[PDB]
RNA sequence: CUCGAUGUUGGAUCAGGACAUCCCGAUGGUGCAGCCGCUAUUAAAGGUUCGUUUGUUCAACGAUUAAAGUCCUACGUGAUCU
RNA sequence: CCCAUAGUAGGCCUAAAAGCAGCCACCAAUUAAGAAAGCGUUCAAGCUCAACACCCACUACCUAAAAAAUCCCAAACAUAUAA
């Protein structure tokens, strides 16, 4: 969890909204900061991670 | 280092309160008085 | 030693002994059976 | 009692056992119907850690406790006397029942700290660095809980935790 | 005899009431004779006045 | 038996057990004989002879142990228990073995 | 505040707490302990 | 919800053991009560406050005499936890016109018709 | 000469065709659409149902209130089936499948906006209710090994009991109330409104008599 | 801050009939 | 609680403390031969790098190091600075 | 604590199943010991338990811990008649 990037006034300077997900076996890194809530970011970051790893298993 | 969250005597987490020896005796003393009141209201 | 809340002898050679104010499990046959009360 | 003597004469070791004088119970106990020596003399709930005259009758010459089967004490009083003996040893009230020391061993000087009613062994108790709040205070135990039923001549009961 | 065999406070034996009654009369007569002969100086009293 | 079997009877040459079975103070000696006469204890050293002498002379029981070094161990079980005699017997084995080797 | 049924043991009112202490079970105490009689 | 309390009638049925403990006579019930308030009406529901006023128990530790009748006892049962109930005793009977001014209510519940403020000669 | 004693015979006990516990589903066959209130009283007070043995001789006794969800049923079903002997033991369910709807709002939502959607189903269990009952050609010691293991994994206090132990437990409690030397009891004081104690007590305390507090049951209260 | 849902139950605001 | 004002990221400076210890110390267990590790107990005295990109906290990467610890301090500290 | 021989490696299945992968039976020698309760062996060996003997082990069969950031926190006390 880390602070996002962008012109967003005070909320980012204190709130760790951005979520970074790293899959240890594959090394893929997925980051999402679109939403103000971390949980909202975490879910979409999971969904992108699921989709990217869905291709990896197909490639696997 | 030991502090009660919020106010002491209200809330989900409260400062525990324990019944002393004289606290029990005072309640028993008033219980005996009311028991005798039950007898005198029976006649 | 492995800290434990419940001490159990894992074989016949383990023995319970109370040392330094807490209970211990010692086993000369299998040293991995040694346990410490938490 | 019985003693064991080992003598070596002519490079031959001889082990023999002999019977010494055996003390007998004082005649006419006040409570012959009692099932154990403590209650036969009406001493139940009426002795403390410092009553070494009573405690010395149930200990070995080196300070060890005697078996419950040999003494005939009940299980409840055996544990009471066992803890009282431990507190007597820590209080220095039994100087003639010191542990056996092998030849050539001389104990080193150690600080002398007077103590009594010592429930726990001094070498196995950690300091109370954090006392805690008044509603969760960490207390310092005094005496033994097995002596809670002793006859108290004061209105205030025994305080086992200080 | 153990530490808890007997109460810590020493035993107290009150005087015989038959004998003590005679002793009380002697003390009262002794004090009464002092008043007759005036063997007292300044007197202090404790009075209950106005609650 | 189990404890004595671990130490073995290597430094022991001959064990002689003398007791009068009709007496009332030979129970400890007989118990010592049972432990020594065990197959496990005797299997440690087949060169060690265990002899049980039964007499009706009324004499107090005696146990004679002869080691390879020539030293003799004599334990009189008239007022000794079986456990005490076993511990003394084991202690001498642990010492006579060290002296020989 | 908390509801009637809680996951944790809800702190009782002091008036109720004193009532619980007073109404505790007191087992009968024989004059002479049974182990001291034949 | 906190509402008024219905006391079962079994509570007010004296057992023979109770009579020996308190000395009352079921066949000769006491005619009058001696009701004294020993508890505050504060932190109590308003219906208990009103009944205390009806019984004339506004001031605590002030004895008040009430008749031992079911209607009066019904009010007492509501505030029985705030009062001490004792039977009125008449060792010398009811006061007369001659000794109306020489009466005193002792702490034992006895109303004595003579009060001389003198030690007994016996 | 060691003294031997006769052993009981189980040759008269029949074993059902399905000794193992049946599968329990997360949700009923027809999902419920009418959301229900919290209704915390379903786990408060003594249980008035499933408090007696029916077929078996051994069971798990609930010593407190709580909710059982599908996770607990799988823990009970897998442990009991694995640790039982089907040829001589059988187990049955004394609790129904999860039926009470539980609603959870979306994570991060503020208070308001109606009631959340149904998330899962739970089975309310009161104190003193049997959960799983077992029996067959076995002793209590054989089944007590794993029943206590399952009992300690329940959200409420539980203990493995038998027909004899449960009867002993109830008779011991009745003896405690009979020989209680305390002149004051919770039932006497509460029912008589002594000291005005009902101002701090609950209307349920007239029947619980101080033995129950919330979802908790206190066996030491008389 | 997330946009929440809405209650689908309307009406039911009738007063008592006395 | 504060809107008749309690000044926000990160950095600089100075650091105070916690131990749930990254390194150094003392120990138990091992599928611990040794050399390296894994895990647990104990220990907060001492130490815990320099850089490219990015406003960055992070992260990636380069070269090292006995180690480049996790957190709290009004997300420590703007009447010290940026 | 002490102690352990034997019909027999029961049959069947199985490359092998020998008390201890499955299935069936679960009888019997010896005063005493389950066609085997827990380990183990590729299968066997091997180590225990339930036996006998010895003998008053003459057992409790109710339970369980800890960590935060300025500096622990009244001082103390088990003994003289419950007020
Ligand atoms: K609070
Ligand atoms: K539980
Ligand atoms: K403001
Ligand atoms: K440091
Ligand atoms: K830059
Ligand atoms: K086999
Ligand atoms: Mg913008
Ligand atoms: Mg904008
Ligand atoms: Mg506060
Ligand atoms: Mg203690
Ligand atoms: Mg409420
Ligand atoms: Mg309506
Ligand atoms: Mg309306
Ligand atoms: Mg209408
Ligand atoms: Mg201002
Ligand atoms: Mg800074
Ligand atoms: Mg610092
Ligand atoms: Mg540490
Ligand atoms: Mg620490
Ligand atoms: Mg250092
Ligand atoms: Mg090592
Ligand atoms: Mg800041
Ligand atoms: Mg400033
Ligand atoms: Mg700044
Ligand atoms: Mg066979
Ligand atoms: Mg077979
Ligand atoms: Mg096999
Ligand atoms: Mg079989
Ligand atoms: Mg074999
Ligand atoms: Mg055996
Ligand atoms: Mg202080
Ligand atoms: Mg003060
Ligand atoms: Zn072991």
């Amino acid at each position: 969890t880390f602070r996002a990037k962008g012109a967003a006034a005070q909320h980012v300077n204190k709130t760790d909204s951005a979520v970074r997900l790293v899959h240890i076996p594959t090394g893929l890194v997925v980051e999402c900061q679109q939403e103000r809530s971390q949980i909202k970011n975490k879910e979409i970051a999971f969904r992108v991670l699921r989709a990217r790893l869905y291709q990896q298993i197909i490639e696997k | 280092r030991g502090r009660i969250p919020g106010r002491q005597w209200i809330g989900k987490h409260r400062r525990p309160r324990f019944v002393s020896l004289r606290a029990k005796q005072n309640m028993i003393r008033r219980l005996e008085i009311e028991a005798e009141n039950h007898y005198w209201l029976s006649m | 030693f492995k800290n434990k809340t419940v001490l159990k002898k894992r074989c016949k050679d383990c023995y319970l002994v109370k040392r330094r104010g807490r209970w211990y499990v010692y086993c000369k046959t299998h040293p991995r059976h040694k346990q410490r009360q938490m | 009692f019985r003693e064991v003597v080992e003598t070596q004469e002519g490079k031959t070791t001889i082990i023999e056992g002999r019977i010494t004088a055996t003390p007998k119970e004082s005649p006419n106990p006040p409570n012959p119907s009692g099932q154990c020596p403590i209650c036969r003399w009406n001493l139940k709930h009426k002795y403390n850690y410092d009553d070494v005259l009573l405690l010395s009758q149930f200990i070995r010459p080196h300070g060890g406790m005697l078996p419950r089967k040999i003494t005939g004490l009940c299980q409840e009083e055996h544990r009471k006397i066992e803890e009282c003996v431990k507190m007597a040893h820590r209080a220095g009230l039994l100087p003639n029942h010191r542990p056996r020391l092998p030849e050539g061993v001389v104990p080193k000087s150690k600080p002398q700290l007077n103590r009594y009613l010592t429930r726990w062994a001094p070498g196995s108790v950690k300091p109370i660095y954090k006392k805690g709040p008044r509603w969760n205070r960490v207390r310092m135990p005094v005496g033994s809980p097995l002596l809670r039923d002793n006859v108290c001549y004061s209105r205030t009961p025994w305080k086992l935790y200080h | 005899k153990t530490s808890l065999s007997s109460p810590p406070w020493p035993e107290v034996v009150l005087p015989d009431p038959v004998e003590e009654t005679r002793h009380h009369a002697e003390v009262v007569k002794k004090v009464n004779e002092m008043i007759v002969t005036g063997q007292y100086g300044r007197l202090f009293a404790v009075v209950h006045f106005a609650s | 038996a189990a404890a004595l079997a671990r130490l073995g009877l290597r430094p022991v040459k001959q064990v002689r057990v003398q007791f009068c079975p009709f007496e009332k103070n030979v129970e400890s000696t007989r118990t010592f004989l049972q432990t020594v006469s065990s197959e496990k204890v005797r299997s440690t050293n087949l060169n060690c002879s265990v002899i049980a002498d039964v007499r009706h002379d009324g004499s107090e029981p005696c146990v004679d142990v002869l080691f390879g070094d020539g030293h003799r161990l004599i334990m009189r079980g008239a007022h000794l228990t079986a456990l005490e005699m076993l511990t003394a017997f084991a202690s001498h084995i642990r010492a006579r073995d060290a002296a020989g080797s | 505040g908390s509801k009637a049924v809680t996951r944790h043991r809800r702190v009782m009112h002091f008036q109720r707490q004193k009532l619980m202490a007073v109404t505790e079970y007191i087992p009968p105490k024989p004059a002479i302990h049974p182990s001291c009689l034949p | 919800k906190f509402t008024r309390s219905r006391i079962p009638e079994k509570v007010f049925q004296a057992s023979p053991e109770d009579h020996e403990k308190y000395g009352g006579d079921p066949q000769n019930p006491h005619k009058l009560h001696i009701v004294t308030r020993i508890k505050s009406t504060r932190r109590r529901p308003y219906w208990e406050k009103d009944i205390i006023k009806m019984l004339g128990l506004e001031k605590a530790h002030t004895p008040q005499v009430h008749k031992n009748i079911p209607s009066v006892n019904a009010k007492l049962k509501v505030v029985k936890h705030l009062i001490r109930i004792k039977p009125l005793k008449l060792p010398q009977g009811l006061p007369a016109e001659e000794n109306m001014s020489n009466t005193c209510l002792k702490s034992t519940g006895e109303l004595v018709v003579q009060w001389h403020l003198k030690p007994v000669e016996q | 000469v060691k003294t031997l004693l006769p052993v009981p015979s189980f040759e008269d006990v029949s074993i059902p065709e399905k000794p193992k516990l049946r599968f329990i589903e997360r949700a009923p066959l027809v999902p419920k659409v009418r959301r229900e209130p919290k209704n915390l009283s379903d786990i408060r007070g003594p249980s008035t149902e499933a408090t007696e043995f029916t077929e078996g001789n051994f069971a798990i006794l609930a010593l407190g209130g709580g909710y059982l969800h599908w996770g607990h049923f799988e823990m009970m079903r897998l442990t009991i089936n694995r640790s039982m002997d089907p040829k001589n033991m059988f187990a049955i369910w004394r609790v129904p499948a999860p039926f009470k709807p539980i609603t959870r709002k979306s994570v991060g939502h503020r208070m308001g906006g109606g009631k959340g959607a149904i998330d899962h189903y739970v089975t309310p269990v009161k104190a003193g209710r049997l959960v799983v009952e077992m029996g067959g050609r076995c002793e209590f010691e054989e089944v007590q090994g794993f029943l206590d293991q399952v009992a300690h994994k329940l959200p409420f206090a539980a203990k493995a009991v038998s027909r004899g132990t449960l009867e002993k437990m109830r008779k011991d409690q009745e003896e405690r109330e009979r020989n209680n030397q305390n002149p004051w009891t919770f039932e006497r004081i509460a029912t008589a409104n002594m000291l005005g104690i009902r101002k701090v007590l609950s209307p349920y305390d007239l029947t619980h008599k101080g033995k129950y507090w919330g979802k908790f049951y206190m066996p030491k209260r008389v | 801050k997330k946009s929440g849902g809405s209650s689908k139950n309307l009406g039911g605001k009738s007063s008592g009939r006395r």
